[PDB]
Parts: structure tokens; C-alpha cells; sequence
């Protein structure tokens, strides 16, 4: 509605639609970066006059497929090891210190972790 | 005194000389001692002094309507400087 | 040989628990761990602020993030220097994070304009955007330190920019060409027909000297003399006066502070007025027998002072008591007058009181030392005084001018701008000074221009261009000559060299780049004969770029 | 130095007059590069955001060895230039 | 070394002239210079001598 | 190996006077082929026009002084003669050679963008 489409936000107040061709992505309306040019603005160009908007490339936004994934938990330890969760075809191994009391994402995958005790506190 | 209070044409006075060397010996003397006389009597006439390293003495004043006439004072005495500045107006 | 194992030993030890974060490191391309684990090593095998993106996971320690804090800086105006000191990416800058890589950035050597020090800095750009500013070494002025204000106001040039001419039609500016803008000024110029004192010109803190000189010629050919900066000097002519250079310059310069004994703070907050020099005093204050006395509004400092009080009458008993006796005893005494003096009601009392103590002794002024100095805070005041761009009559400052042409001027709230006057603002931001305007002419950011600036020590430092001006903006002075043809007051300057040619007639020091022409001991004493509350509210709202900077919005 | 070698280098007329070359020192050797153009040095392409340019000397840097060697070259080609003395 | 890598002019076809004409250089994307992040340290030293002893003082 | 038509050995001439006579003959050689350049390249300008442009070319740079730089200017001008007479340059290059080309006040340059 000419307000969120051209503004960057953490989430979307409205429920997105897969069939709206003015959204930034099928699964998200507002862009996920301050410098990212809104899709509604870009499609208002000379070269989209006769080109069909339906067939244009609209990959699903990354910043949503991660937040659907439930947060991983660690039991009786304060170091989280993540190396892509795929074997030797992943990101370099990183160790995540769990001293802080919230969900700390991985360096590359974006996966979030926790401890055994703070499982009830972080989920709040 | 005499002709020290310059007329209303004189709206900017610039004094350029060398800090070191011997060429700017006389120009320093004239401005060092005679400065207070014009200054108090000509309250709205700026007295600009911009020093340099070895450049010859040079004094040029700005008239009305943004006009200046270049004047040189290289090698004069300590009293003939006043004479040269009298002739501007 | 045997020695090489030492490099292969320390290198192996450091890379033991180190994270494998090189692709995701903010400064992964220039850390002195990689470049020193290659040449010398083997081959096989919380948060502290909204400014420093701390990650101690990447530390190698050495406590250089600790040793510097308790030595130089000591809620710290200089804590951002820790970013440039830690070699590894343990402490990286937050505003710049994840935005650029060192192998791509183009570097230019230029100067700061936020304060009157004009410290040498290095700017790392990317095309038509400035990414980060880093300090470039200069022992004469700064020596590797720049305050958080300078290096975190970079993004202030990416918003609020004036990119087009603007014209007022009602109460809202509209987008209008340069042809109409240069005519709407001249069209309305003769509608009101200003008289000799009905034309006013105000020069801002960030206005360069080429515009300052070139504006006078345009002003003079239209017959006006209501020209000065956007200060609040109660005395209409400057109390020090633009007559002699020594009246308003750091005759000692910065490289003559570490060899001082007694320092006088004439109503100033050096922590908030010059951060680079504030630590310089703190560095001396640690090992030396330095004695500094506070005369002015009370404040909080990294170091204690020989505090006296808060009033002017505190200084009356200073130069005659033991406070001024040590000034006589000092082989190289220091007197510093801040930019907050001329603003005060008793500014005239300041110069007569002190210069009487500088015309009395002889050890203060030696063939190698000058005990009296000024500490201004703007980068255009000294340039104004060295060119005589100031008025010399209270009557002229009282005129209800019909045509006020602003040139970078912002602090004009206490300036009585008549409501009916014709106000034209030329600048590079939309801020306080912009609202008052009628026809706006976009200028240039200091990085986008070759502007010759003069610092508070009298040093003439220019700038090398980094990026083109945004939108259709032009150079600062080029508008004035362009505006000259539209008023019949055309200036004979047709290229930037000729603008420097005009500076030759102004003074000989203006054409000496990085060269300071001092005041001779045989004349500076004559300039002494002429004489015979902290000025800053918000540290992060001082100049135009800081106010419009999204980063400083995290400093409040 | 006295030779008008610009008639044999084939360089365009604009290099002799309208361009300025800086002789700087980044820590043991000196370099020459041309100062940026007033306008048209870098404009954002409206298609894909490419950093377009009309300056053909933007990518050129000459690595020299000694200061006087660089000055000899600049005078030989008839180039306008200025020298930036590094800070000690 | 002073000759720019992109040259001074490039050609195109101008329909009105009905011929292929030279024109001043224009780049939609300028040649990005990545030498700025070069090595600031020393890489290689003197090395090990191999001069045959018959060709020494 | 057999050198091509209108070839000369590249020689470092060590006389001021000999270079003067070499150039003078060369200028006549261009004028002798004035008719050919029109017919070979199908130029739109008549024979007198080419001679006028050739004269504008030769008049332009007659005041050079350095003999070491005299030979270089004579060497390359020989190549221009050899390329043109042997009909080596394409038609378009000659047409554009003669088709190349007062300034404007500061206000005019300030408004549009100058340089
Ligand atoms: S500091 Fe250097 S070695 Fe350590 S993770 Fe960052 S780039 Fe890699
Ligand atoms: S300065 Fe950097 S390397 Fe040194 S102790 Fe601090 S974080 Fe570790
Ligand atoms: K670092
Ligand atoms: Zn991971």
C-alpha cells in the first residue's frame, strides 16, 4: 500500500501473498535491506511495458526460510559447533560461545542456538 | 593627524612584508610605530598585515566599488613610506 | 635457519583457537595476521557501543584495546581509535561493517573540516560514495588520532543532500533549473532594490576560503559591507580583530605544545572542542610537570585541572597571583583562548586582561616561542580573518537588510533575518539554514571539491577531489561567478587557478600548500599592542554533516 | 626537457592542457596518476548500476623509482603536474 | 606505460553517416582497479647464492 | 624478401639542410596524387579541397625545431603517405579524417556541466 513496499522492515505487518507481483518476494512484502531497491519501484520502468510480470524471476526471500526453521538447542554445553550441517560441502567450521542469554545465529547458515537452561527463557 | 585619516574611498589596507631578510627592514619600521595613529582615528579602516618569507615589501589598498591599484614599497626609507601612501588619494 | 622457527612458532600459536572467519571478517583483506602468517609462518596444519562491532572471538590479545585507553583517550570521544589500532578483526567499525573490501577502495589524502584543527585524513571511496575515513599520519597536527565525530559523520553526505536548484512558490520548495534559479534571484533582486547596507552575507562554518574571498568581490561590486560569519560575537568587529595574523592564530602551532609548562584555558572544553589536542595535553600531563588551570564554565575532563571557578573575575586574580607567577616562571608558557570567548559578553575584557600579561614579560615571547594562542572551532573563521571577511561597524550590523545571501550559513537563529528580506542559501545540505532560504543553490561536499582551508594554527591545507558532486551540484565559488553575470558584477576569474591567483593579492601564505607563514617576533609584538559558558551544547550536533548523519542518531 | 615529445607520443591534445598529474608516494617509490575529472568521472548507469566513466586515465598508475626520475618523465612528455611531499 | 589500457577512442556505426566512425571512449563499466589492496610487506629476499667460485674475487 | 610499393629505409638523418629538401619533395608527392585520393577513396570533396586540406595539414606543423624529432615526424608522415597511396586505409577512415571539426562563455559551461 505504497508504504511498506518501499521501506525496509524486520517483518511484515500484513500477511504476504504469493500471487501479488508488486511484492519484493512471493513470501515477503517489504525489502530486507535498507539499500535494496523495492521491486515495485523497479518494475515501474520503460522495459516492463509489454514484458509480462508473471514470468519474471521472483525467488523466495531468504530472510524468511531461515526464520521458519526452529532454533537448535544444546544440552549441557556452552559451545555450539556448526559447519553447514551437510558434511564437507558446507561453510568453514565455527564455534559459537553461548554465554549470552539469547539466540545467537551461526556465521554463515544463520542457524540459531541456545543452552539447556535458557531454553524456557529464550523462547519467551 | 595631517593626512593620516584617509578619505572614505580607502576601505581596505593590506601590509605585506618579509619576516626575515634585510629588504623588508624599512617597511616593518613604518608600520610598527605609526600603526596606532591611523587605527584609532580610522576605526572602520582594516589594517591587514600578511607576512612572508623573503618577499619584497608591498602595500596595496582597496578603493570603493571593489577596486585596487597595486603599489610597491621595495627599498624605501622609514619615512618616505608615508609619502608614498599619501599619493594614493 | 634456526631463527625462522620462531616465526613458525608464534604464527602457529596465534592461529590455534582463531575463528575461520576470514571470508566474513569486516577487515579480512588487511589484517596483519594473514599477511604475517604468510610471509613468516608456515602453510599447513559483549558489545561496547553503537560504533565498534566488538568480537573478541577474533582477538589475539596484546591488550592494545586496553593500553591505548588508559594512555591517550582516557563515553570517550576517542574510543573509535581502538578500531584502527587492533591489527586483527577483533574490533571492527560497526557503521562500515559488511560494506566494502580493502582491495577495491580508492584512497585520497585530504583533511577534516569538522573542527579547526584540519587534521590530515585518508578517505576510502567506492565510485561515487565515500565508505570510510581513516587518519593519515602527521606528527605536526594529529599523529594517528581522529575523534569519533570526524570518522562517523561520513554517511551524513549520503542523505539530506541538495542536488538541484530549489525555488520557493508559497511555502514549499520546488525543483527548478539553474537558468531560472540564477534569474529568480536577479528578478527579485531588483523588485526590492536593496541599498548599500540592505545587502547581507553570512558565511557558514564549513564554507571554504575560495567562496569566502570570491563572495566579497561580488558583494563589493554591489556595494555592501554587512558580511561576517554565523557566530554570535557581541562586539560587531571581532575582539581580536582581523588586522594582524597573530591576533587569531596558534602562533605556537600544534608541534609546540609538548614543550610547555603552564597552560591557561580561557573558557574552553578541550575534550569537546578539540579531541585530538585534548589527548595531546593528557599525554604530556602524565609524565611531565604540566600545570593547567581552568578559567570558565565547569565541565568534566579526562584529567583534573588546577580548577579556579566559573567567572571572569576568577581570571582577574590569576595573572598577578601564583597562578600567573608560574606563567612568568615558565620558559615556554602557554595561553589558549577558545572559540567560546568572542561569543561571551566579556570578550573585550578577555584580550585586554591577557595581552597586558603578554606585553609585560619577555620570556613569554622569545625568538623561538609565543605564549599566546587562539583555539577556534570552525574551519572558516581563520580563513575569514586572514582575508578580512568581517565587518567593522556596529551600525552596519544593525541594518534591517533586504537581501541576505547565505553561503553555507546555519547558525543564524540569533541573527536577525528580516522576514521581508530576500534570503538565498547556497550549500550542500537541508538543515536550519535551508528553511530560511528562498532560492537554493546546491554547493559541494568538502570531499567533492578542491577547497583551500586554513586551520586554527594558520596552516594552509587544501583538499584533493574524491568524488563528483551529487546530482547537478557545482563548485562553491563557481555559483558566485555564475551569479555575478546575472547581476552585472561579473568577476574576472574563469578557472580555479585564477581563484588562487586572486588569493595571491589577498596574502602570500594562501598559495603555500602545507606551509605555515608565521608572524615575526618583531611584528607579532606590535599586534599584541592592538589588544592594549562553553560554546558547544551538543557534541554530536555541531556541524551540518553530523546533524544529518544517520550514524550520529545512534550517538544520542 | 626542452623537447616537444608530445608530437611523437600520439597522446590526445587534452593530456597536455586540461589534465593534472599527481606525483605522490604511497613507501619507498613514487607514483604518478591523473586527478579526477570535474564531471563525468563517474556516473551511475541507469540500467544496472554500473560505475560508468568517460575519463580514460582513471585506471592508469605509473610506478617510478626515484623522485627526480618521475619529474624527468613529466617534463619529457610535457605534462602539467604537482608534487606531494610525504609527511615524516 | 603511460598509454591507458582502454585506449583513447572506440568505434561504432552511425546510420546518418552510413559508415563506421571513430568516437571518443565511453565505458558503461569502468575498469575497476584492484591493485590498491596490494602487498605492503616484503615478499622475497636476497635468496641463496649459487655463483661458481671461479667467478668471484 | 621484396619491399612493397613506395618504401624508404628508416635512416637517422644527421643534417639540418637535407631534411628541409626531403620534406619539400614529400609535400609535392601528396599534391601529385590529389586526383587519385578523390577517385580511390570516392571522397565527396573535389580535388582542390583535398589540396586545401593537405596544405592545412602541412602548414600546421612547419615550425618544429628538434632535429631528432624532425626525423620522427618525417618517418611517420612517410608511413601516412605509404598507407594512403597504397590504398590501405579503408574508405571510412579517410572520409572521417577530413570530417573532424569557437568556445563558449563561463555561464554557458557552468549551466550544462563544463568538463
Ligand atoms: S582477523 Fe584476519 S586471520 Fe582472523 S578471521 Fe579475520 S581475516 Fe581471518
Ligand atoms: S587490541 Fe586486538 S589483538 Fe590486542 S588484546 Fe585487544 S582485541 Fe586482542
Ligand atoms: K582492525
Ligand atoms: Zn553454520
Amino acid at each position: 500500500s505504497t508504504k511498506e513496499l518501499t521501506t525496509a522492515r524486520i517483518k511484515d505487518i500484513s500477511k504476504p501473498d504469493e500471487n501479488n507481483l508488486q511484492q519484493q518476494a512471493p513470501n515477503r512484502i517489504s525489502p530486507w535491506s535498507k539499500s535494496q531497491k523495492p521491486r515495485a519501484e523497479a518494475q515501474d520502468n520503460v522495459r516492463f511495458a509489454v514484458k509480462d510480470l508473471a514470468k519474471q524471476p521472483r525467488p523466495y526471500a531468504a530472510i524468511d526460510l531461515i526464520y521458519k526453521q526452529p532454533i537448535r538447542y544444546i544440552e549441557h554445553d556452552n559451545v555450539a559447533v556448526c559447519d553447514g550441517n551437510g558434511g564437507a560441502q558446507g561453510h568453514p567450521k565455527v564455534y559459537i560461545n553461548l554465554d549470552q542469554n539469547k539466540a545467537i545465529p551461526c556465521g554463515y547458515c544463520g542457524l540459531r542456538f541456545a543452552q539447556a537452561a535458557f531454553k524456557e527463557d529464550i523462547e519467551s | 593627524s595631517s593626512k593620516f585619516v584617509f578619505p572614505k574611498v580607502v576601505k581596505e589596507l593590506r601590509f605585506f612584508l618579509s619576516q626575515t631578510g634585510e629588504a623588508s627592514v624599512p617597511l616593518r619600521s613604518f608600520l610598527t610605530k605609526t600603526y596606532p595613529a591611523i587605527k584609532k582615528a580610522n576605526p572602520t579602516l582594516p589594517i591587514l598585515i600578511r607576512e612572508a618569507y623573503g618577499i619584497p615589501p608591498s602595500v596595496t589598498a582597496r578603493l570603493e566599488k571593489g577596486h585596487e591599484v597595486k603599489t610597491n614599497l621595495e627599498g624605501f626609507s622609514a619615512d618616505q613610506i608615508a609619502k608614498t601612501l599619501q599619493s594614493i588619494a | 635457519p634456526k631463527i625462522k622457527k620462531a616465526r613458525e612458532g608464534v604464527t602457529e600459536m596465534l592461529l590455534e583457537n582463531h575463528p575461520l572467519d576470514c571470508p566474513v571478517c569486516d577487515q579480512g583483506g588487511e589484517c596483519d595476521l594473514q599477511e604475517q602468517s604468510l610471509r613468516y609462518g608456515s602453510d599447513r596444519g559483549k558489545a561496547i557501543g553503537p560504533l565498534i562491532k566488538t568480537s573478541m572471538n577474533r582477538c589475539i590479545h596484546c591488550t592494545r584495546c586496553v593500553r591505548f585507553l588508559n594512555d591517550v583517550a582516557g563515553n570517550s570521544e576517542l574510543s573509535a581509535n581502538v578500531i584502527d589500532l587492533c591489527p586483527v578483526g577483533a574490533l571492527t567499525s560497526k557503521p562500515y561493517a559488511f560494506r566494502a573490501r580493502p582491495w577495491e577502495l580508492k584512497r585520497t589524502e585530504t583533511i577534516d573540516v569538522h573542527d579547526a584543527l584540519g587534521s590530515n585524513v585518508r578517505v576510502d571511496t567506492r565510485g561515487i560514495e565515500v565508505m570510510r575515513v581513516l587518519p593519515r599520519l602527521n606528527d605536526e597536527i594529529n599523529e594517528e588520532w581522529i575523534s569519533d565525530k570526524t570518522r562517523f559523520a561520513c554517511d551524513g553526505l549520503k542523505t539530506q543532500r541538495l542536488t538541484k536548484p530549489l525555488i520557493r512558490q508559497g511555502n514549499t520548495f520546488v525543483d527548478a533549473t539553474w537558468e531560472e534559479a540564477l534569474a529568480t534571484i536577479a528578478e527579485g533582486f531588483q523588485k526590492v532594490q536593496p541599498k548599500e547596507n540592505e545587502i547581507k552575507a553570512i558565511v557558514g562554518s564549513l564554507t571554504d576560503l575560495e567562496s569566502i574571498v570570491a563572495l566579497k568581490d561580488l558583494v563589493n561590486k554591489l556595494g555592501s559591507e554587512n558580511v561576517s560569519t554565523d557566530g554570535d560575537a557581541t562586539t560587531v568587529p571581532p575582539a581580536h580583530g582581523a588586522d594582524f595574523r597573530s591576533n587569531y592564530i596558534f602562533n605556537s602551532t600544534i608541534d609546540n605544545i609538548e614543550e610547555a609548562d603552564q597552560i591557561l584555558l580561557v573558557g574552553t572544553n578541550p575534550r569537546h572542542e578539540a579531541a585530538v589536542l585534548n589527548a595531546r595535553i593528557r599525554k604530556v600531563w602524565l609524565r611531565s610537570d604540566l600545570e593547567v588551570h581552568h578559567v570558565g564554565e565547569e565541565f568534566d575532563s579526562t584529567f583534573e585541572l588546577n580548577h579556579l571557578g566559573s567567572d571572569v573575575n576568577a581570571l582577574a586574580k590569576a595573572l598577578t597571583g601564583e597562578v600567573g607567577k608560574k606563567l612568568s616562571e615558565a620558559s615556554k608558557p602557554l595561553i589558549i583562548i577558545g572559540s567560546g570567548v568572542t561569543e561571551t559578553q566579556d570578550a573585550e575584557a578577555v584580550y585586554a586582561t591577557v595581552a597586558k600579561f603578554v606585553t609585560s614579560n619577555a620570556n613569554i615571547v622569545t625568538p623561538e616561542w609565543n605564549g599566546f594562542n587562539l583555539l577556534h572551532r570552525e574551519a572558516s573563521r581563520v580563513g575569514a580573518l586572514d582575508v578580512g571577511f568581517t565587518t567593522q561597524s556596529p551600525e552596519v550590523a544593525n541594518t534591517k537588510a533586504k537581501f541576505i545571501y547565505l553561503l553555507g550559513a546555519d547558525e543564524i537563529v540569533n541573527k536577525d533575518i528580516p522576514k521581508d528580506a530576500f534570503v538565498v542559501y547556497q550549500g550542500h545540505h537541508g538543515d536550519l539554514g535551508a528553511s530560511f532560504a528562498d532560492v537554493i543553490l546546491p554547493g559541494s561536499a568538502y570531499t567533492e571539491k578542491t577547497a583551500t582551508y586554513v586551520n586554527t594554527e594558520g596552516r594552509v591545507q587544501s583538499t584533493r577531489a574524491a568524488t563528483n558532486p551529487p546530482g547537478v551540484a557545482r563548485e562553491d565559488w563557481m555559483i558566485i561567478r555564475a551569479l555575478s553575470e546575472y547581476l552585472g558584477a561579473t568577476l574576472p576569474y574563469d578557472n580555479l587557478y585564477e581563484m588562487r591567483s586572486r588569493l595571491a593579492d589577498v596574502a602570500p601564505h594562501l598559495l603555500r600548500h602545507e606551509v605555515v607563514e608565521p608572524v615575526s617576533e618583531g611584528i607579532a609584538k606590535v599586534g599584541f599592542q592592538s589588544l592594549v559558558k562553553n560554546p558547544i551544547e551538543n557534541f554530536y550536533f555541531t556541524d551540518v554533516i553530523s546533524k544529518s548523519s544517520p550514524t550520529m542518531a545512534k550517538c544520542v | 626537457t626542452d623537447l616537444a615529445k608530445e608530437l611523437v607520443s600520439g597522446a590526445p591534445k587534452e593530456l597536455i592542457t586540461e589534465r593534472v598529474a599527481r606525483i605522490y608516494q604511497e613507501t619507498e617509490t613514487w607514483k604518478i596518476d591523473w586527478d579526477i575529472l570535474n564531471k563525468g568521472n563517474r556516473w551511475e548507469n541507469d540500467l544496472m548500476g554500473y560505475q560508468s566513466s568517460s575519463d580514460y586515465m582513471q585506471g592508469t598508475i605509473l610506478k617510478f623509482d626515484t623522485r627526480e626520475g618521475a619529474i624527468r618523465f613529466a617534463k619529457g612528455q610535457g605534462w602539467d603536474y604537482y608534487i606531494q611531499e610525504p609527511k615524516v | 606505460k603511460d598509454f591507458p589500457t582502454t585506449g583513447y577512442t572506440e568505434v561504432r556505426y552511425d546510420a546518418e553517416k552510413r559508415r563506421v566512425v571513430y568516437e571518443p571512449l565511453e565505458l558503461t563499466q569502468a575498469w575497476r582497479n584492484f591493485t590498491v589492496g596490494s602487498s605492503v610487506w616484503e615478499q622475497v629476499g636476497d635468496g641463496k647464492d649459487f655463483t661458481p667460485e671461479s667467478f668471484k674475487l | 624478401t621484396n619491399p612493397t610499393a613506395f618504401a624508404q629505409t628508416t635512416r637517422y638523418v644527421k643534417d639540418s639542410t637535407e631534411m628541409r629538401t626531403l620534406v619539400l619533395n614529400l609535400y609535392r608527392r601528396y599534391l601529385r596524387h590529389s586526383r587519385g585520393f578523390v577517385n580511390n577513396y570516392n571522397l565527396d570533396i573535389p580535388a582542390s579541397q583535398v589540396r586545401t586540406k593537405i596544405r592545412q595539414e602541412f602548414e600546421r606543423q612547419r615550425f618544429v625545431k628538434d632535429l631528432p624529432l624532425k626525423n620522427v615526424l618525417y618517418m611517420k608522415a612517410q608511413m601516412e603517405f605509404q598507407e594512403l597511396v597504397n590504398f590501405w586505409k579503408q574508405q571510412c577512415h579517410v572520409m572521417q579524417y577530413f570530417e573532424s571539426i569557437k568556445g563558449d562563455s563561463f555561464v554557458q559551461k557552468f549551466l550544462k556541466g563544463a568538463q
